[PDB]
DNA sequence: CAGGATGTATATATCTGACACGTGCCTGGAGACTAGGGAGTAATCCCCTTGGCGGTTAAAACGCGGGGGACAGCGCGTACGTGCGTTTAAGCGGTGCTAGAGCTGTCTACGACCAATTGAGCGGCCTCGGCACCGGGATTCTCCA
DNA sequence: TGGAGAATCCCGGTGCCGAGGCCGCTCAATTGGTCGTAGACAGCTCTAGCACCGCTTAAACGCACGTACGCGCTGTCCCCCGCGTTTTAACCGCCAAGGGGATTACTCCCTAGTCTCCAGGCACGTGTCAGATATATACATCCTG
C-alpha cells in the first residue's frame, strides 16, 4: 500500500541533521523516500534470495548481513 | 502501432501491435507470419531480452521500433547438454580451484550454461555494434559499446575496464552553444 | 516573544543528533515498509527482530553518508541547502 | 540600418568575372569525417528543420556540415546548407567612397547564414605569383584572403557575390571557417540585427604588404583612420 | 597449549581448524595459523586500546559501540582498512562544516 | 619443441561467435578480453556459491547453489534467462 | 597585396571538435615512454633494479588512463552542477571525497 | 540442550585485560568485535587463498599470510603486523 | 623528477576524453598528484606480489590482480 | 621567347601484418566401479514470531509569520582557448648482451591423516555495580534592545 | 553590550538488568606415529628486457591576442524555519497460539579416488586479405640561352 509515507518528514529531517544538512528543500523528502525504496528493495531482494536458498521461511539477521556484505556495505553486530 | 521484427538472417517482418499487447502475444503474431514456434523465439530491444509476461508498454516500445529476433537453441559431456562451453573443464576448475570440498554433478552443466549464455549475449551486442559501424571484425571498442550501452550489462560490469576500449560518446547538453 | 534565528536550531540539532546514537526512523513504520517490500518477492515472510534492526541500521547509515556527501555538494555550489539534483549528483558520483 | 541606400550586377558594377557556385578550386582539405548523427528530425514536409539552424544538433554546433543523403535526417537537415545554398538576400549598391556594398534586401534575423565566400584556392608560390602579376597589371582592389595559414583564396577571377565588401571597424557580419565535404570553406554570418538596405561590412583584419591603404571610411570614433591588422607585413 | 608457546592470546588451534575447514587451500602450513592469530591480536589490541582511551575520555569504563566508532574513525589507517564498514549504533563524528557556522 | 600447454576459452568463444553470427570475426585482443570476462564471471559465481555453501554449513556446491549465485549476480532479465538456460541444460543433461 | 587574416574559431569550438575526435577513437592519450619512466621512478622506492614487462607497463597505462578519464567525467558532472563550465582543483577534490578515496 | 556457537569473546576479553587494566566491554561491543575478527580473518584467508592459487601453489604457508597482511593493511599497521607475525613465528619454532 | 613527464597537453587530452570543455591552469598539479597516488598504490601492490613470487619482473598478471584487489579489474591481459 | 628537366597530384600494382584453416601430439577428460559420508526425510520439540489490547504521551501534522538565502541580472577583468612558429624528445627500426623466467630432476621435510585423551571453552545461573534516568541548580549560549 | 531566557551540562540518588564469574560437561584441541606428494633447490635453456644509437618528425612549448566566462555585487521574492497547538499512532507491557528452526534417527545415493583408454584441444605452419607504400604518369614551374 502507501505505507512508504510512514517514514515521515521530521524523521528524514533528523537523518539529515545527523548528516550535517542545515536547510532542506521540500522535494528532498520525496527524493529520499524514492532512493530508500530502491536501496531497501535491492537489499531485501538479496536477503530473500539467501533465505529461499537456505530452505527457511524467515529472513534472519545473518541473511541481511551477508546481503549487505555482497554490496560492500558490511554491517557488524548481528 | 507498426513495429518491425528483424531476424539474424536480416529479414524484417512488419507487425501491427498495441501497447497493451504482451510479449507472448507478439511471439504468437511472429509465429503466424514467419512460422517460428514461440518457444524458440528470443526478442531483444534497447539491449534487453523481452519478458513474455510484460507488455510492449512496459518496455516503451513505440511506433516503428525494431525488435531483434534471436532463436534459442533447443538441443563428449558437452554435446549431451547441447552446450559449446566445456563442462569437463568447468568441473575440473571447480574441484581443483578450492571452492568446496565436493562439487555436484549438475553444477558444471549449469555453470557452463550460464557462462555460454552471458558470452553469447555480450558477443551478440558487440557484433551488432560492429556491424552498425560497418566493420566485420569485433574490436575492443565494440565490446566497450556493447557493455556500456546495455543497462543490465553496464550494471554487472560497472567496475571493470576494457583494454583499449575508450568510453561512450557522451557530450553534456550544457556544453553545446546557446540559442 | 523570543525567537531563535532561522538556523541556530539547526546547528543545535546537528550537535544533538551527532552526539547521540539511536535509530532515527520510527520502528513500526519502518517494519511495515520492510514487510511491504518483502511481499513482492515471497508471500507470508517472517522477520527476526535482529534482521529488522540490521536493516534499519544499514538504511540509516547509508542515508547519513548520502546526506553528508549531498551536503558537501551543496556547500561546493555556494549554497547551504540541499536540492534533489544534489542527491542525484552524489548517487551518480558513487556509481548507480 | 539603411546607410548604403539602382542595384548593380556582378560581371556601376565591379569588374567582370564568372559566377561560380561549386568547387572549382586549384587542387583541393579538412580530413574530418562527419559521421551520421542520430538527430531527431521533426521533419516530414518541412514543419521544422531536421538538423535545426539554431537548436541542439551536434553537427551544427561545431561548425561541421552534414553531407547530403548520408545523415539519418535525410534531406531536411538544415545543417546541409553549403551544399544546398540557403543564402540570404543581398544586392550590389554603388557607393562613391565605399565602392560596392552588399546591401541587405530583406530584414535579416541575427545569427544566421548570410553568404559564402567562394573562389580559387591556391598555395604560396602561385599566390605570390598572382600578387606580382596583379600589382604589375595595376588593380586597385585586392582579394588575397587566407582560408588557412597555408592556402589562400581569390575571387576576382572566378568568384561570386561575396566580393562587394570592405573593412569596417564596427563590423555587422563576420566570417568563420566551416567544413563541408572534407573541404575547409568560409562563410559570412550576421551577429547583430540587420535591416534591409545597409551594406554588410565586417572586419577584414588585413596584414597588407603595402604602405598606403585606402582610409577606413567608417567615420566612427572606433576607427583609427586605417584598418588595423595583426602584423606589419 | 600451542597458544601459550607462541605467546598469543588468540587460539592458534581454532584458527588452524577454520583454515582447514574453510576451503582456502588443500594444505595449511603450521606457521600460518600462528602468524594469522598474531595479526588478529594486533588489530584487536589496537582497536580496543583506542576505544578504551575514548571511553575514559567520555568518563565511562565500559566500551560501547560509540567508542569503537570513535576509535575506528580517528585512526586514518583503520579508517582506510574499514572504509566500507558500518558499525551498528556507532553514529557519526562531530563534524560541522565551516560554511554553516555563524559569522 | 613446443613451449607449454596453456589453456584458454578461445575456441569456445569462437564457436559461440560462429553460432550467433557466422560471417563475423574477432580480434586476438578482443578474444583475450572475452577470456578474461569468462574467467571473471566464473570466479564471481564460484566465489558466491562457495560463500553460500559455507554460510549454510554444507560442503557441496550443487546446481542449486550455482542457481542462487546466478540470481544474486545478474540484475533482472539476465538472471531470468540465465536460470532458464541452466534449467534447460541440467534437464536435458540428466535426462539423456 | 597583403595577407588578409580572417576571424579564427571561437573559444570552445576546437575544444568540442577534440571532444568528438577523442570520444570516437581509442588510441592512448599518454606518451608511452615518459609514462614508463614515471612507472620505473615510482617503483624505485620499493625494490632496486626492478624490471617490467612491456605488457605490464601497457596494463598500467590503460588502467591509469581509464581512472583519470572516469575521474574527469565525474569532475565534469560536478563542475557543470555548480553552474560553471571550467573544472577547478576543488572539483577534483570533491569527486575524490565522494568516491571514498580520501 | 543448545548448539555450540563458537566466538572470539574470551580472547578479545583477555586482550582487553592485557591492554587496559580497569575496563569492561558491553555485549554489543563484544559482538561487533567478534564480527570484526571473523571479517578480517575471512579477508586475510581469502587473500592468502587467491595468492596461493595465482602462483600455482596448493599450500598456505607463512609467506602467503605475510604477503596478504602487507597487501591488506595500510602503512604503519602493516609494519607492526609483520613485526608481530615474524615475532610469533620466531617464538613458536623455538 | 618525472611526474612532469605526463605533460600538460596529454592531461588536457585525458580531460577531453572525459568531456571537459575548459580546464583551469591549477588542474595539472592536482592531476599529477592524483596520478602519483594511484600509481603508487597499484605499483606497491604489484611489487608486493613480485616479492612474494620471488620474481624480479613485474608481470602483467601481477598488475591485473593488483588492480582487481582495488576494485578496478582489468580485462585483456589474462 | 623557348622546350627540357623538375616538382606535384593521381591512380596503381604491390608489400605488410593480422586473421582463418590444416597438421601432429599429449594429457586431461570420459567411462567404469567401488566405498563412505553428507545429506535427504520423517519426527518431535519449543523458542520467539505474530497478533491483540490498552493506556501514555511524544512526535508528527498543520498552520502562520517572517527573514535570509536562492536565483537572476549586470558588470567587469583576467585567464584560458586558439593559433603560429620554434624546438625536442617520442617513436621506430636496428643492434647487442645477459638477466632471469620457465621448465626439469631429485630429494626431503612437512603436513595430511588417524586414534587416544583431556582440559579449554561453552551453556546455565547467579550476583552486584555501572549506567540509565531524574531532579535540582549551575553554567553557557543566544538575541534584542 | 548586557540582561533575560532557553537549552544544555553537571552532580548526586535510585533501581535494574546485564557483565562477569563459576560449575559441570563434551567434543574439539593436542600429542604421537605413519606416510606421501608439494615444494625447495640446483641447473640449464632461451626469450625478452634493457641499453645504445641514428634518424625522422609530431607533438610540446612559449608567446601573442582576444573574448567569454568566472566572480562579486545587488535586488527580489518566496520558501522553509521556528514555534505553537492539536492529533494520531508509536511504544511498552502483557498474553496467547502456534509456526517453523533446530535437533535427532537412520538410510541411501551421490561423489572422491582409482584405473583404463583415446581423441579434443593446443602449438605450429600455411594461405589470404584490409590497409599502407613505392611507383609509373599527367600537368604546372623553373631554367638557362
Ligand atoms: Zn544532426
Ligand atoms: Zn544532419
Ligand atoms: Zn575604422
Amino acid at each position: 500500500r502507501d505505507n512508504i509515507q510512514g517514514i515521515t518528514k521530521p524523521a528524514i529531517r533528523r537523518l539529515a541533521r545527523r548528516g550535517g544538512v542545515k536547510r532542506i528543500s521540500g522535494l528532498i523528502y520525496e527524493e529520499t523516500r524514492g532512493v530508500l525504496k530502491v536501496f531497501l528493495e535491492n537489499v531485501i531482494r538479496d536477503a530473500v534470495t539467501y533465505t529461499e536458498h537456505a530452505k527457511r521461511k524467515t529472513v534472519t539477521a545473518m541473511d541481511v548481513v551477508y546481503a549487505l556484505k555482497r554490496q560492500g556495505r558490511t554491517l557488524y553486530g548481528f | 502501432m507498426q513495429i518491425f521484427v528483424k531476424t539474424l538472417t536480416g529479414k524484417t517482418i512488419t507487425l501491427e501491435v498495441e501497447s497493451s499487447d504482451t510479449i507472448d502475444n507478439v511471439k504468437s503474431k511472429i509465429q503466424d507470419k514467419e512460422g517460428i514456434p514461440p518457444d524458440q523465439q528470443r526478442l531483444i530491444f534497447a539491449g534487453k531480452q523481452l519478458e513474455d509476461g510484460r507488455t510492449l508498454s512496459d518496455y516503451n516500445i513505440q511506433k516503428e521500433s525494431t525488435l531483434h529476433l534471436v532463436l534459442r537453441l533447443r538441443g563428449g559431456r558437452s554435446s549431451r547438454a547441447g552446450l559449446q562451453f566445456p563442462v569437463g573443464r568447468v568441473h575440473r576448475l571447480l574441484r581443483k580451484g578450492n571452492y568446496a570440498e565436493r562439487v555436484g554433478a549438475g553444477a558444471p552443466v549449469y555453470l557452463a550454461a550460464v557462462l555460454e549464455y552471458l558470452t553469447a549475449e555480450i558477443l551478440e551486442l558487440a557484433g551488432n555494434a560492429a556491424r552498425d559501424n560497418k566493420k566485420t571484425r569485433i574490436i575492443p571498442r565494440h565490446l566497450q559499446l556493447a557493455v556500456r550501452n546495455d543497462e543490465e550489462l553496464n550494471k554487472l560490469l560497472g567496475r571493470v575496464t576494457i583494454a583499449q576500449g575508450g568510453v561512450l560518446p557522451n557530450i553534456q547538453s550544457v556544453l553545446l552553444p546557446k540559442k | 516573544p523570543h525567537r531563535y534565528r532561522p538556523g541556530t536550531v539547526a546547528l543545535r540539532e546537528i550537535r544533538r543528533y551527532q552526539k547521540s546514537t539511536e535509530l532515527l526512523i520510527r520502528k513500526l513504520p519502518f517494519q511495515r515498509l520492510v514487510r511491504e517490500i518483502a511481499q513482492d518477492f515471497k508471500t507470508d515472510l517472517r522477520f527476526q527482530s535482529s534482521a529488522v534492526m540490521a536493516l534499519q541500521e544499514a538504511s540509516e547509515a547509508y542515508l547519513v553518508a548520502l546526506f553528508e556527501d549531498t551536503n558537501l555538494c551543496a556547500i561546493h555550489a555556494k549554497r547551504v541547502t540541499i536540492m534533489p539534483k544534489d542527491i542525484q549528483l552524489a548517487r551518480r558520483i558513487r556509481g548507480e | 540600418s539603411s546607410k548604403l541606400p539602382p542595384p548593380q550586377l556582378f560581371n556601376e558594377a565591379c569588374r567582370t568575372f564568372q559566377v561560380i557556385s561549386d568547387c572549382l578550386y586549384g587542387s583541393r582539405s579538412s580530413d574530418h569525417d562527419a559521421l551520421d548523427c542520430d538527430c531527431a528530425e521533426d521533419w516530414r514536409d518541412g514543419k521544422n528543420h531536421a538538423c535545426g539552424e539554431d537548436s541542439d544538433c551536434i553537427n551544427r554546433a561545431t561548425k561541421i556540415e552534414c553531407v547530403i543523403g548520408d545523415c539519418n535526417c535525410g534531406e531536411g537537415c538544415q545543417n546541409q546548407r553549403f551544399q544546398r545554398k540557403q543564402y540570404a538576400k543581398v544586392s550590389v549598391i554603388k557607393t562613391e567612397k565605399k565602392g560596392y556594398g552588399l546591401r541587405a534586401d530583406t530584414d535579416l534575423q541575427p545569427n544566421d547564414f548570410i553568404y559564402e565566400y567562394v573562389g580559387e584556392v591556391i598555395n604560396e608560390p602561385t599566390f605570390r605569383s598572382r600578387m606580382l602579376k596583379y600589382d604589375k597589371e595595376g588593380i586597385k582592389h585586392f582579394y588575397f584572403m587566407s582560408l588557412t595559414k597555408n592556402e589562400f583564396v581569390d575571387a576576382t577571377k572566378k568568384g561570386n557575390l561575396g566580393r562587394f565588401c570592405n573593412h569596417s571597424c564596427n563590423p555587422n557580419c563576420y566570417v568563420d571557417k566551416w567544413v563541408v565535404g572534407d573541404k575547409l570553406r568560409m562563410g559570412i554570418f550576421a551577429a547583430r540585427y540587420i535591416k534591409a538596405g545597409e551594406e554588410l561590412v565586417f572586419n577584414y583584419n588585413v596584414d597588407r604588404y603595402g604602405a598606403d591603404p585606402q582610409p577606413c571610411y567608417c567615420g566612427e570614433p572606433n576607427c583609427v583612420g586605417f584598418i588595423g591588422g595583426k602584423t606589419q607585413t | 597449549g600451542r597458544s601459550s608457546r607462541a605467546g598469543l592470546q588468540f587460539p592458534v588451534g581454532r584458527v588452524h581448524r577454520l583454515l582447514r575447514k574453510g576451503n582456502y587451500a588443500e594444505r595449511v602450513g603450521a606457521g600460518a595459523p600462528v602468524y594469522l592469530a598474531a595479526v588478529l591480536e594486533y588489530l584487536t589490541a589496537e582497536i580496543l586500546e583506542l576505544a578504551g582511551n575514548a571511553a575514559r575520555d567520555n568518563k565511562k569504563t565500559r566500551i560501547i559501540p560509540r567508542h569503537l566508532q570513535l576509535a575506528v574513525r580517528n585512526d586514518e589507517e583503520l579508517n582506510k582498512l574499514l572504509g566500507r564498514v558500518t558499525i551498528a549504533q556507532g553514529g557519526v563524528l562531530p563534524n560541522i562544516q565551516s560554511v554553516l557556522l555563524p559569522k | 619443441r613446443r613451449k607449454t600447454r596453456k589453456e584458454s576459452y578461445a575456441i569456445y568463444v569462437y564457436k559461440v561467435l560462429k553460432q550467433v553470427h557466422p560471417d563475423t570475426g574477432i580480434s586476438s585482443k578482443a578474444m583475450s578480453i572475452m577470456n578474461s570476462f569468462v574467467n571473471d564471471v566464473f570466479e564471481r559465481i564460484a566465489g558466491e556459491a562457495s560463500r553460500l555453501a559455507h554460510y549454510n554449513k554444507r560442503s557441496t556446491i550443487t546446481s542449486r547453489e550455482i542457481q542462487t549465485a546466478v540470481r544474486l549476480l545478474l540484475p533482472g532479465e539476465l538472471a531470468k534467462h540465465a536460470v532458464s538456460e541452466g534449467t534447460k541444460a541440467v534437464t536435458k543433461y540428466t535426462s539423456a
